[PDB]
């Protein structure tokens, strides 16, 4: 579980491994993690798979009355603190993370970051979940301002592939989606195409 | 903690239930006479084994709806049924569970077709084609059942099996004795006997 | 955090007639909710005359059959004459005792031949009560057993039957018959049935098939 | 400080019987509040206004608390006509199994006690 | 009659009142005693795959009270609607009851909308009705069906939680299920193909798991066909009996005897 | 804890019950009348722990009079038993029941005497003598060796009496005196309290 | 080679579910009158609910002087009356003279007090004729070792001694003194779960105990 | 408590020898902390050894099961410790190390092929010891050891290439559905020549 | 649990305690001397948790033995006193100790009677009068209310008679015969049991 | 506290951060984690402060004596296996991690790594502590083979510098440690040495 999302110019590049642990057995390992909120808004899922999932599909049964009512496509502000809010009021009872990001006219790409607990923060790039800890170095070390599409999707692949290499509850496949403008186009690194790092 | 063991045993158009009889606190016989197979019917009985407290009010409990049943539709209740309700009377209390495990045994009133059946205190229908049982028992019981049980019974045959049955499963238990009562259900007449067990 | 114990399943049964003693056990080794093997007897021979069969934890039970075969060598050396079957059976009494506050999680039940040459059977408890019986069942199925060793051999509860003494062959069938119900009902006895026929012109070994589920 | 009713108290029992208490037994208020709050939220306070206008009257006459009542009305105003749960089947009201005196039930509906 | 009391028993669904006696009836725990029943776990290797045209489901037929083999051919597939079945693992009653409540819902929504119901749909009232009960009900279901939109594969968790995959294994057997399948899988596969490989899967639950083994059920959903293979493969057999025991007429001793003719 | 006794013959019941009233090492009262006038013809032996036994008790007591005014006849033992069982079971729930140990000992005019036997958890079970306490264990082996379904009334006193005296030989506890009624065709008749 | 199980473990000097389990011990009794000691006892023993056997010989055989009893835990018991006849043999092959009653019980308390609160669950009776008449004791497993004209230990003890109570006398003569044993034993067994299968009866009378009858409860029940 | 472990052990037999397999990785907890770590041993010129579990005591024991190999070695009178006599010490040694409360926490699996007559056998962190013709550890007796017993109860005598070809694919199956395992195992193959060990060998799937 | 009780007056001791060994709700027996004769003017009153008791008893009575057979003459007893505090204060450690209340009662030929009281964490104190057990506590006050430091035997006899009877009103527990020794100038005597 | 070695041609640089946690408070923020065991072997202390500095000066012991025994410099494989020794007998009682790390005459620049445990195994780079957590990935996206002194102190220092910045227990400044045949050149970054990177 390593959900990452970065901010480039015009539009917003999400990323998450597949990999759902039961304990140390692999329940599933095809996960599709980037639940599509509206159109052009996604979230990313990390922590109890029931609460994240009850908690998405009832942020979409919102969120879509909301822009219906409003005749427009939503904020990505809007989903997130709809998120924030059902995060928050029920704390306790949930152990979500979620990396709500996505694309809205006004503001552009947005990634926010609403983490367990209930705070909702805007980021230049937001990861999460296990394995988020085996990168935080590296995307600190790594993160550059005004990158392309391209190679903000290269630096996502790199992340996620350095995460899952160490972490236990993170392996599988790389599922990529890059919103712009236009809209998403998703992709899915699988096998050979994952980047690999000579091991001594 | 009170004890007790019932058994059901199928065969040609007749079917046999049986019980126990010690009524005692967790060491202590206190009476001999206690009553585990209720009449619901010409030629269906129900067997209760667990907390007396509890085998006294699930038998009133379910009297109460087979009596409303009986009056609202006004036929004599078929077996399947009174295995149904008892299922929905037990999941009722899901998280409340009346600690007892009923067995069903008697023959269908238009057909004479042998029925039997178990449940677990929170109520799973278990139909069987040879025997149930329940009590603190369990193993006894089964273990017995599995090897003296043949199919198609006449139902002097059949009283031997399932008095053999009782009286070297219940010897085996502590908790439970005193006596066996046996019924023999047929498709003309009803035999109550009671057995000779030992006593201590 | 370490349980020091834990339960490998496996039925034993003895019955001692009068010129044999029958030891039988499932060969099926257990753990929680996992088959290990299919093909781990759990009856041991110890003696011309006299078979050992231990059941519950494994590792006690392999301790405890090579604890018990040295001291069948030791006194062997000592005394000069193998061990009667009472005298094995007073020793392991001790010899479980002798582990009263970290047990041998293990049921054994001794059967052979007594010094007269009649059938023996002794049962024992995992801190070393021994007694002799006509016949016994041990074990995680020992609760099905029992009961209908008790109606077949010991015709507890019937009237008006016939004693007869149990011979050999209806031994073995019985045997036969109550491991092929057990197996139906229990989970953890299957997968083969190791019968050991203890007399006075050996040790015999039969083995039959259960259900392999 | 009285009884003859079973000594109206539960102050012993306080803490619910189980985290499964209250809020099953008061799912139906629950869901009431989940779908007000999506209401105010984002449709809002008339809806609200109108569920609670209208929840009003359709329990003020279906029958007399010591006698079953089906609540029909009720039922086809919030999706339940087609959606059946395990508040349906288990212990119905029709055999309610325990009841009091009719008039002493029907005082305290409207709140004379 | 109609005693004065309880204002009156208005709601029922789901008792807890009745609980505390649960909770200080050690009995079973301390106090020896210990009767004091405990429930079940039903369902023990469960699996399905997608073939090529349909959904291909399968499931033992051992049902275990503790550690004692109650039932020997306690059937998994339940039926939820004429296109779409269910197998269940976890605790026995609450799959019993939910794949029951499931289908009622279901069968109506079909009923007042006059078409087929989908299988998302049943996804989605087991997914919040299991999320609403916050995991108490344990009940794992293997959900599968072919609506007008192709076949459909989901495992729903008890937490809430579903899964949709071509090819699910739940139960006790789960992981000696997967082996078969990790190992044996292939996308579009045809009926015979798909209903051996299930029967290997769920016969690798059998032999290799002490939870689980009796005869093997199949149920094959295709677009229009819908066969309920049961019971599918009779892999064990009882031993047969070499003794007579026969327990004769007279055997038994009898204080008294009570005679009632009915008819 | 403290004592009853309750012994059934032909046509009478016979019980008895300790008259003391501990509350610690201390015993607080020695005419402690444990013993509640249901009806004409019922009597109820409660015990248990302190508080629920009263209030219980009370309860049932005010329940089977206002049964009686307001139809005119009076329960019959066998449903006075049963009625309390049913209102001890369902309190089995939320007032934490009440712990309360019951002997319910009737007459009917039509169906004989009568005793019910009922633990704390409101499991009701006819017989023909019970016992609650620690001092149960003790009387209930005289009680099975020199009871006969034909008693007469001197014969079932004096058996009392046994139970009662060995009860004093080894029972730690110290109960000095119980009180005695009978139960026959005519009401409830008091007996000489037994003392030592 | 780390530690390489050396041989035999440790089993030298005995002597002074999950394994946890010894079986079980009830319901013995035993009284005092005039012409000697009688001893009775069940013979069943339980393990949980399950009955592992219905014969279990409950009345120690320690010596053709004096008798013990099982009662509480069976292994426990069975091997320290084992170890006291052990010891009282060795004692009377030194000083030439049987050992006394009173000893005995000594020896025993004495022995089980080490291995206060380590988990025994003794609760045995010692019984014998010695040199100064009658003897009984009862030496349990926290260290009572109290003399006294009658006892019953057991699951079913309270049973016996209501019965043996209210029959004891000690001038019985010797027949309804069997009478009377038979009568608290089966009553015992009558009432308690725990208490069942055969009641053996043993008299210890002067120089020597004799076995008296061994029988079945369900006997018994027709009988009485 | 173990801190550094070890998931799986693979191991079947075959007619000639005994093949065992065991991945490269030592898990510090949910992280693969050493990727390149050897849990295979080479005992003798007869038996290898492969274990799961604690890593350092598994280096305690390649300490000390090698030593007596040396030990024997050295006296040259040329009987050397069969493969089931290294299984029986091992099994005793755990024993005797659970017995004190402070167990070795591993999970063997000694193969052997010594005598024309192959051996695999099986010891656990509570002396629990026995034999079968395939063995799995871990997660590996769930999710591999069905595959390999229903392959032997068909065919019961394989030969070398479709052991080592079943013993790849168990640890592909392994490599999918367990979560504390690597892509780079080795393989040790022992037959009348020799202890073999290939390594490392990574899983190219589809 | 049981009791004891010490009086001490000009020229004696007078003590007495309970007759009855309990060991659940049953007693075992009731003729239990629990009185330990120390030497031929010393008795070591000790109660406690069975099995420890006894063992400390013969303990400290072997000891005074050996001591008086040692050296010829006899341990006084504030010497008894003491040295058997220091024994049971240095088991407050190891074997658990004992819980072993004891009451230690002499008399010296030169020093007058003397009375000891001791709890089971060897605490010696000196005292006209004392008592263990639950009984103690309804007993002291009238102690206290009737003592004065000049007490004739038969003065203090009735004394002791109206604390038993008051403690067989009041206390829950069955204690219905108690022994009785005084000591004075001429060994231990025994007197007549306190029977009820 | 994120301890860090690296294996260069002919010889080894250490590295580790300056900064000792009771808690939330910061006890020491200079302490020198880098203590020296002999001439040219060093070790690199992760843990409870007590247990890794008895241990140090333990081994340190044990491989002064051994080294005038041999009467030749110890080999690092040496110190090493004292080290684990030591930490595996009182694997219970310790909490120490350590980096053995150092240069002899026969095998070069070697780096071992005994973990908390008792394991000794050889490493390319090994680091340990706490915030190796968060640069385990840029690690493995960085590390090549063939480096160079000066570059091995380039990467040493970005590291340390990344890990600092996102563990709490790790901060303050960087003590180096270049050890090569000649002798070690210790150095300290401090301040404005610090690679910085620059936050969103």
């Amino acid at each position: 579980t390593t959900i990452m999302a970065v901010q480039f110019d015009g539009g917003v590049v999400l990323g998450a491994d597949s990999r759902t642990t039961t304990g140390s057995y692999i329940a599933n390992r095809v996960t599709d993690k980037l639940t599509p909120i509206h159109d052009r808004i996604f979230c990313c899922r990390s922590g109890s798979a029931a609460d994240t999932q009850a908690v998405a599909d009832a942020v979409t049964y919102q969120l879509g009355f909301h822009s219906i009512e409003l005749n427009e496509p939503p904020l990505v502000h809007t989903a997130a603190s709809l998120f924030k809010e059902m995060c928050y009021r029920y704390r306790e009872d949930l152990m979500a993370g979620i990396i709500i990001a996505g694309w809205d006219p006004q503001e552009g790409g947005q990634v926010y970051s609403v983490p367990m607990g209930g705070m909702m923060v805007r980021q230049s790039f937001a990861i999460g979940g296990s394995g988020s800890s085996y990168i935080y170095g590296y995307v600190d070390a790594t993160y550059r301002e005004g990158m392309t599409k391209e190679e903000c999707l290269q630096f996502t692949a790199n992340a996620l592939a350095l995460a899952m290499e160490r972490d236990g509850s993170s392996g599988g496949v790389i599922r990529l989606a890059a919103i712009a403008e236009s809209g998403v186009e998703r992709q899915v690194l699988l096998g050979d195409q994952i980047p690999k790092f000579a091991v001594a | 903690y009170n004890g007790g063991a019932v058994m059901a045993m199928k065969g040609k158009n007749c079917v046999a239930i049986a019980a126990d009889r010690r009524f005692g606190i967790q060491a202590q016989m206190v009476t001999t006479d206690f009553q585990k197979i209720f009449p619901m019917g010409d030629r269906l009985y129900i067997g209760l084994a667990g907390l007396a407290t509890d085998v006294q009010t699930v038998a009133q409990r379910l009297k109460f709806r087979l009596n409303l049943y009986e009056l609202k539709e006004g036929r004599q209740i078929k077996p399947y049924t009174l295995m149904s309700m008892v299922a929905n009377l037990l999941y009722e209390k899901r998280f409340g569970p009346y600690y007892t495990e009923p067995v069903i045994a008697g023959l269908d009133p238009k057909t004479f077709k042998p029925f039997i059946c178990s449940l677990d205190l929170i109520g799973c229908p278990m139909v069987t084609d040879d025997f149930v049982v329940s009590g603190t028992c369990a193993e006894q019981m089964y273990g017995m059942c599995e090897s003296l049980w043949e199919p198609n019974m006449d139902p002097d045959h059949l009283f031997e099996t399932i008095s053999q049955a009782m009286l070297n499963a219940v010897d085996r238990d502590a908790v439970s004795g005193m006596g066996v009562i046996v019924h023999i259900i047929e498709k003309d007449k009803i035999t109550t006997r009671t057995l000779k067990a030992r006593m201590d | 955090r370490f349980s020091p114990y834990v339960f490998n399943g496996g039925t034993i049964l003895a019955i001692a007639g009068e010129d044999f003693a029958i030891v039988a056990s499932d060969t099926r080794l257990s753990e929680g909710f996992s088959i290990h093997t299919r093909d781990s007897p759990k009856c041991y021979k110890l003696t011309d005359k006299t078979v050992i069969g231990c059941s519950g934890f494994h590792g006690d039970c392999l301790t405890l059959t090579k604890i018990i075969e040295a001291r069948l060598k030791m006194y062997k050396h000592s005394n000069n004459k193998a061990m009667t079957t009472g005298a094995i059976a007073a020793m392991l009494s001790t010899i479980l005792y002798s582990r009263r506050f970290f047990p041998y999680y293990v049921y054994n039940i001794i059967g052979g031949l007594d010094e007269e040459g009649k059938g023996a059977v002794y049962s024992f408890d995992p801190v070393g009560s021994y007694q002799r019986d006509s016949f016994k069942a041990g074990g995680s199925a020992s609760a099905m057993l029992q009961p209908l060793l008790d109606n077949q051999v010991g015709f507890k509860n019937m009237q008006n039957v016939e004693h007869v003494p149990l011979s050999l062959d209806r031994a073995m069938r019985l045997v036969k018959d109550v491991f092929i119900s057990a197996a139906e009902r229990d989970v953890y006895t299957g997968d083969a049935l190791r019968i050991c026929i203890v007399t006075k012109e050996g040790i015999r070994e039969e083995t039959v098939s259960l259900r392999k589920d | 400080d009285l009884l003859r009713k079973g000594f109206s108290c539960v102050k012993n029992e306080l803490l619910p019987s189980h985290p499964l208490e209250l809020s099953e037994k008061n799912f139906q208020l629950n869901q009431d509040k989940m779908n007000f709050s999506t209401l105010r939220n984002i449709q809002g306070l008339f809806a609200p206004l109108k569920l609670q206008m209208e929840f009003k009257a359709v329990q003020q006459v279906q029958r007399l608390p010591f006698l079953s009542s089906s609540n029909l009305s009720l039922d086809v105003l919030r999706g339940n006509d087609e959606t059946i749960g395990f508040e349906d089947i288990l212990n119905d009201p029709s055999q309610s199994e325990v009841m009091g005196e009719p008039h002493l039930m029907v005082e305290y509906k409207l709140g004379l006690l | 009659m109609a005693a004065v009391s309880v204002y009156a028993p208005p709601v029922g669904g789901f008792s807890f009142d009745n609980c505390r006696r649960n909770a200080v009836l050690e009995a079973d725990f301390a106090k020896r005693g210990y009767k004091l029943p405990k429930v079940r776990k039903t369902g023990t290797t469960i699996a399905g795959v997608v073939y090529k045209d349909g959904i291909v489901l399968g499931a033992d037929t051992r049902a275990t009270e503790g550690m004692v083999v109650a039932d020997k051919n306690c059937s998994k597939i339940h039926f939820i609607s004429p296109n779409i079945y269910c197998c269940g693992a976890g605790t026995a009653a609450d799959t019993d009851m939910t794949t029951q409540l499931i289908s009622s819902n279901l069968e109506l929504h079909s009923l007042s909308t006059g078409r087929l119901p989908r299988v998302v749909t049943a996804n989605r009232m087991l997914k919040q009705m299991l999320f609403r009960y916050q995991g108490y009900i344990g009940a794992a279901l293997v959900l599968g069906g072919v609506d007008v939109t192709g076949p459909h594969l989901y495992s729903i968790y008890p937490h809430g939680s579903t899964d949709k995959l071509p090819y699910v294994t739940m139960g006790s057997g789960s992981l000696a299920a997967m082996a078969v399948f990790e190992d044996k899988f292939r996308p579009d596969m045809e009926e015979e193909e798909a209903k051996n490989l299930v029967s290997e899967a769920i016969a690798a639950g059998i032999f290799n798991d002490l939870g689980s083994g009796s005869n093997i059920d199949l149920c094959v959903i295709s677009k229009n066909k819908l066969d309920f293979l049961r019971p599918y493969t009779v892999p064990n057999k009882k031993g047969t009996r070499l003794g007579r025991y026969r327990c004769e007429k007279g055997t038994t001793a009898v204080l008294t005897e009570k005679i009632t003719p009915l008819e | 804890m403290e004592y009853l006794i309750g012994i059934q013959g032909p046509d009478y019941v016979l019980v008895a019950s300790d008259r003391v009233a501990a509350s610690n090492i201390v015993q607080m009262k020695d005419d402690h009348d444990k013993m509640f006038k249901m009806s004409e013809k019922i009597l109820l032996l409660c015990v248990g722990e302190a508080g629920d036994t009263v209030q219980f008790a009370e309860y049932i007591q005010k329940n089977v009079q206002l049964y009686k005014m307001r139809n005119g006849y009076e329960l019959s033992p066998t449903a006075a038993a049963n009625f309390t069982r049913r209102n001890l079971a369902d309190c089995l729930r939320s007032r934490t029941p009440y712990h309360v140990n019951l002997l319910l000992a009737g007459y009917d005019e039509h169906e004989g005497p009568a005793l019910y036997y009922m633990d704390y958890l409101a499991a009701l079970a006819k017989a023909p003598f019970a016992a609650h306490g620690y001092g149960a264990f003790l009387t209930l082996s005289i009680l099975d060796r020199y009871y006969t379904p034909t008693i007469s009334r001197e014969r079932a006193v004096e058996l009392l009496r046994k139970c009662l005296e060995e009860l004093q030989k080894r029972f730690i506890l110290n109960l000095p005196t119980f009180s005695v009624r009978i139960i026959d065709k005519n009401g409830i008749h008091d007996l000489d309290n037994i003392s030592f | 080679l780390l530690d390489l199980g050396p041989g035999s473990l440790s089993d030298g000097l005995s002597l002074a579910e999950p394994g946890i389990e010894m079986l079980h011990g009830t319901t013995t009794l035993a009284f005092k009158f005039r012409h000697g000691v009688i001893v009775a006892a069940d013979s069943r023993a339980t393990a949980g609910a399950y009955i592992a056997s219905q014969t279990v010989k409950k009345v120690i055989e320690i010596n053709p002087y004096l008798l013990g009893t099982m009662a509480g835990g069976a292994a426990d018991c069975s091997f320290w009356e084992r170890l006291l006849a052990r010891q009282c043999r060795i004692y009377e092959l030194r000083n030439k003279e049987r050992i006394s009653v009173a000893a005995a019980s000594k020896l025993l308390a004495n022995m089980v007090y080490q291995y206060k609160g380590m988990g025994l669950s003794m609760g045995t009776m010692i019984c014998g004729w010695d040199k100064r008449g009658p003897g009984l004791y009862y030496v349990d497993s926290e260290g009572n070792r109290i003399s006294g004209a009658t006892f019953s230990v057991g699951s079913g003890s309270v049973y016996a001694y209501g019965v043996m109570d209210r029959g004891y006398s000690y001038d019985l003569e010797v027949e309804q003194a069997y009478d009377l044993a038979r009568r608290a034993i089966y009553q015992a067994t009558y009432r308690d779960a725990y208490s069942g299968g055969a009641v053996n009866l043993y008299h210890v009378r002067e120089d020597g105990w004799i076995r008296v009858s061994s029988d079945n409860v369900a006997d018994l029940h027709e009988k009485y | 408590n173990p801190m550094v472990t070890g998931t799986s052990v693979l191991g079947v037999k075959f007619e000639g020898g005994v093949v065992i397999a065991a991945d490269m990785l030592g898990s510090y907890g949910s992280l693969a902390r050493f990727r390149n770590i050897s849990r295979i041993m080479r005992v003798n010129n007869s038996t290898m050894l492969g274990a799961s579990g604690d890593y350092a005591d598994f280096q305690y024991l390649k300490q000390v099961l090698g030593q007596m190999v040396i030990d024997e070695e050295l006296l040259g009178d040329g009987h050397s410790y069969s493969p089931r006599a290294i299984h029986s010490w091992l099994t005793r040694a755990m024993y005797s190390r659970r017995s004190k409360m402070n167990p070795l926490w591993n999970t063997m699996v000694i193969g052997g092929y010594a005598d024309g007559e192959s051996f695999l056998g099986y010891v656990d962190m509570l002396g629990v010891a026995y034999e079968a013709p395939s063995l799995a550890t871990g997660y590996g007796a769930y999710l591999a050891q069905p595959l390999l017993r229903e392959v032997l109860e068909k065919q019961p005598v394989l030969s070398q290439t479709e052991a080592r070809d079943l013993v790849e694919r168990c640890m592909r199956v392994l490599y999918y559905r367990d979560a504390r395992s690597y892509n780079r195992f080795q393989i040790a193959t022992v037959t009348e020549k020799g202890v073999e060990i290939e390594g490392p060998l990574s899983t190219e799937t589809n």
